[PDB]
């Protein structure tokens, strides 16, 4: 049943030898993990990483273990021996609520516990709370290992009680200035975020590529973890500053242009809605969204995505995310049902070379072909605008029919920004969807 | 053409073989329920024979049911209305035209054709018959 | 008889039962579609009537290496281009393909700009035959609404246009009541007469289209062939070869 004793015997309790850091929460798990890993890299400590986006076993080199939900519990401890075999010193991984509930992490000797936030928007209500508490229930040692909590979440008091009450705790929050680390002054910009944080050791200043306050939690957690391990203030700056682009998690790709490009993994109505209003606070001129939906799966969310995008964003670009065996145009037709439009009606406006604006005055431009859509949206951005892509994140494959064609949005935005100037220097007016070439009309 | 060939064999024949009201209904029905090229011209000519043979043949409920079915299907509505008005004079009326909703029910088409053509005044008259 | 030839035993049955050679026939796989000249150059042109475009535009699209805009309407398009362009677009050859990459550009290339008989075939497929009847009827109704114009020449042309519209909708009404697709006027496969019916004149025509078409494959299967001046050269000729094969007097 439980077994896994040999998993801790063949590995000889590999987790105990190394330092394992656990990060748990509904939002901001992946972003915090990279900040912590780069923070442990900055201290000269070898870092092990097992997030969802990647499985860095050490430093920068990657690997390709089966990332099929939660790996087998005996299999989970296997590579923990492998990273320890190469000599990995520090370990960090997203403490997925289902992973520890299923017992995958049973013999894992966690050292630092971090609670980003609990929203439960991902089932049970209080059982889900104590399900995450098992991560802090692992915390038996009261003098050596450490705890990190976020006061702004009302459940932090519940979480801190879990495990040994005598464990030292480092507390971070935007509000509750009584916290150990709190932002004295923060500024939001379309290309960077600058925050001044009051650590117990002293005032610290950071300026990273993470955009929006939704990742300030991760930045506050990262410096707080450094205080928990007693990292020097200067070295914490290097670790936070080093990370500038987490793949697929509100990633900003900036090829030295006048308007940033954001690549995000949001595909759910809640994730997209949370993202779009999280970029309005950045004070952009306009918001351009590229959103798709998977084929033959969760078809009940397609009208919702269009309704959210068309309201939050000034310009929306419906596209095919993973058509699969379903017709890409059919998926877009379900999207247009959210606004009352139909694919037939949209194409009728295409004949007239004029797509009417929505009721609120926003623009809706759909194109089935994904590659020509993300690149087209990039050319549609003026100075101060913001272009965000969604539905793919880090997944570098476009599922057409049954073949998984290699498609990466980061390369698309990277190349589109490279050649957008040549398009404008050729007289192409890429402001609205019906491009006006020099020979037109 | 199979039904029309039989009609010709009896139309241009002896007196006892001359077509009656029932005969004209079958020939029209064959052309109306055709899965092939346009037959509206043939129905009109076939109807032309019946009106010319007025001294012997008089239309019945089934006759106007098919003509309304034919004309509504071929989008000619003004002639469909004329036969529907004569169809209303029979007690069976729209039920014969309904055909239990079979053959892509023509009774609905007549209502739908009037709505799209905007002939609402005739539409309320049709509802009275129903 | 050479293998896969105009007299190949495998294609047309045994040479010496042997009677099947009179009946069994082969086909030709054309890389590019070819318009059937019976419906293109035999005035009045059925393709011209159906597409409403004047015959001069169609002639230049398949013989004068022109280009046509918005061939397909059933799919989204992002361009201000309208119709037939007698001049090649400067930005279409080095700017747009570079921006969208060659691999991605050719995915929607035919959706925006198409050339040769491929433009006609896709345009014929895209035709909404129901819509063609509706707008032609109202246009025909509109022309007679004005009535006389007081000028013989103007009244001469108003009759031609009205008869053109009636002929157009009559053509459309026949298509949807039968199982004949208008795309078939532009064939992508060429049937071959059985060898017995063409003993050793038309054989040299068949060998003319075959070798012309085969060398067109060599201009496409090769890695990054030169497009345009070479692709068109043996694409108009293959049109001519099929042209003279079917009808030579027109």
């Amino acid at each position: 049943a439980v077994l896994a004793a040999l998993a801790s015997s063949f590995y000889r309790h590999p987790s105990k030898n190394m330092a394992v850091i656990g990060v748990t929460g509904t939002n901001g798990k992946t972003t915090t993990t990279y900040l912590i890993k780069s923070l442990y890299e900055a201290m000269g400590v070898r870092t092990g990483m097992f997030s969802t986006v990647s499985c860095y076993v050490h430093g920068d080199n990657k690997m390709d273990s089966p990332t099929t939900t939660s790996p087998d519990a005996v299999l989970v401890q296997s590579m923990m021996a492998k990273m320890l075999h190469n000599g990995t010193e520090a370990l960090v991984m997203e403490a997925s609520p289902q992973e520890l509930a299923s017992g995958k992490c049973d013999e894992v000797d966690f050292d630092i516990a971090v609670f980003t936030n609990l929203t439960r928007e991902d089932g049970t209500d209080e059982e889900y709370r104590d399900a995450e508490a098992k991560l802090f229930a692992r915390m038996v040692d009261p003098e050596r290992h450490r705890k990190v909590v976020n006061i702004d979440d009302p459940n932090a008091a519940f979480f801190v009680q879990q495990g040994n009450p005598d464990v030292p705790v480092v507390t971070f929050a935007m509000e509750n200035t009584k916290a150990d680390v709190h932002p004295l002054k923060f500024e939001l910009s379309l290309f960077e975020t600058q925050v001044l944080v009051n650590t117990p050791q002293g005032i610290l200043e950071i300026s990273s590529g993470l955009l929006g306050r939704h990742n300030i939690y991760n930045i506050l957690a990262a410096v707080a973890v450094g205080i928990a391990v007693g990292a020097p203030l200067e070295d914490i700056v290097r670790g936070v500053e080093e990370v500038d682009a987490v793949p697929g998690r509100c990633e900003l790709i900036d090829e030295e242009q006048a308007f940033g490009v954001i690549v995000d993994h949001a595909n759910t109505p809640d994730g997209l809605s949370r993202l779009l209003d999280s970029v309005r606070e950045l004070k952009p001129r306009r918001i351009i969204t590229v959103i798709g939906c998977a084929g033959e799966n969760e078809r009940g969310k397609r009208p919702v995505m269009t309704k959210i995008a068309t309201e939050k964003s000034d310009v929306t670009m419906l596209t095919s995310d993973n058509p699969g065996n379903e017709d890409p145009l059919d998926i877009l037709d379900d999207m247009l049902s959210g606004i009352g439009w139909t694919m037939q009606e949209y194409l009728k406006h295409g004949e007239h070379d004029y797509y009417p604006p929505l009721s609120n005055g926003h623009r809706l431009f759909l194109h089935d072909v994904r590659r020509v859509a993300v690149r087209c949206a990039v050319a549609m951005g003026e100075e101060g605008d913001m272009v965000v892509v969604a539905g793919k994140g880090h997944e570098s494959y476009q599922l057409e029919g049954d073949k998984k064609e290699f498609y990466d949005d980061r390369e698309e935005c990277r190349e589109a920004l490279q050649y957008v100037d040549e398009l404008h220097q050729a007289g192409i007016d890429t402001s609205e969807f019906p491009w006006r070439l020099p020979e037109s009309h | 053409e199979v039904a029309y060939a039989t009609f010709e064999n009896m139309e241009y024949g002896e007196d006892f073989m001359k077509p009656d009201t029932e005969t004209y209904n079958w020939v029209i029905q064959a052309y109306t329920r055709a899965d092939s090229y346009d037959r509206v011209q043939d129905v009109a000519e076939l109807l032309g024979m019946m009106v010319e043979d007025y001294k012997r043949v008089q239309p019945n409920v089934k006759t106007h049911a098919l003509l309304v079915e034919c004309f509504t299907k071929y989008c000619v509505v003004k002639e469909a209305i004329r036969h529907f008005r004569a169809l209303k004079n029979f007690e069976g009326g729209t039920k014969v035209l309904h055909n239990a909703g079979n053959f892509e029910d023509p009774l609905s088409l007549y209502l739908r054709a009037l709505c799209r053509e905007g002939r609402i005044v005739e539409l309320i008259d049709a509802l009275d018959a129903m | 008889p050479e293998k896969d030839g105009l007299f190949c035993e495998r294609i047309f049955g045994p040479i010496k039962d042997s009677r099947i050679r009179r009946y069994q026939m082969g086909y030709i796989k054309l890389t590019c579609p070819v318009t059937h000249v019976w419906y293109l150059k035999r005035l009045p042109s059925y393709i011209a009537n159906l597409l409403d475009k004047p015959l001069k535009e169609l002639e230049g699209l398949v013989y004068c290496d022109f280009s046509f805009a918005r061939p397909i309407t059933k799919k989204p398009t992002f361009l201000r281009l309208r119709g037939s362009f007698e001049y090649e677009i400067q930005s279409w050859k080095y700017s747009i393909p570079l921006f969208f990459t060659t691999q991605g550009f050719e995915i929607f290339r035919n959706r925006e700009i198409s050339t040769g008989a491929g433009a006609i075939r896709e345009q014929l497929a895209d035709l909404d035959l129901r819509i063609i009847i509706e707008n032609s009827l109202v246009e025909w109704k509109q022309l007679g609404e004005e009535g006389p114009t007081g000028n013989e020449w103007e009244d001469r042309k108003i009759v031609r246009r009205k008869d053109f519209l009636v002929r157009r909708m009559e053509l459309a009404k026949h298509f949807i009541r039968t199982n004949i697709e208008p795309e078939w006027m532009v064939l992508c496969l060429l049937p071959v007469l059985p060898p017995e019916l063409r003993p050793i004149d038309i054989n040299e025509l068949y060998r003319r289209v075959i070798y012309r078409n085969n060398t067109l494959t060599d201009l496409l299967t090769t890695s990054r062939s030169t497009p345009g001046e070479l692709v068109m050269c043996q694409e108009k000729l293959v049109q001519e070869a099929v042209d003279t094969l079917l009808d030579n007097g027109i």
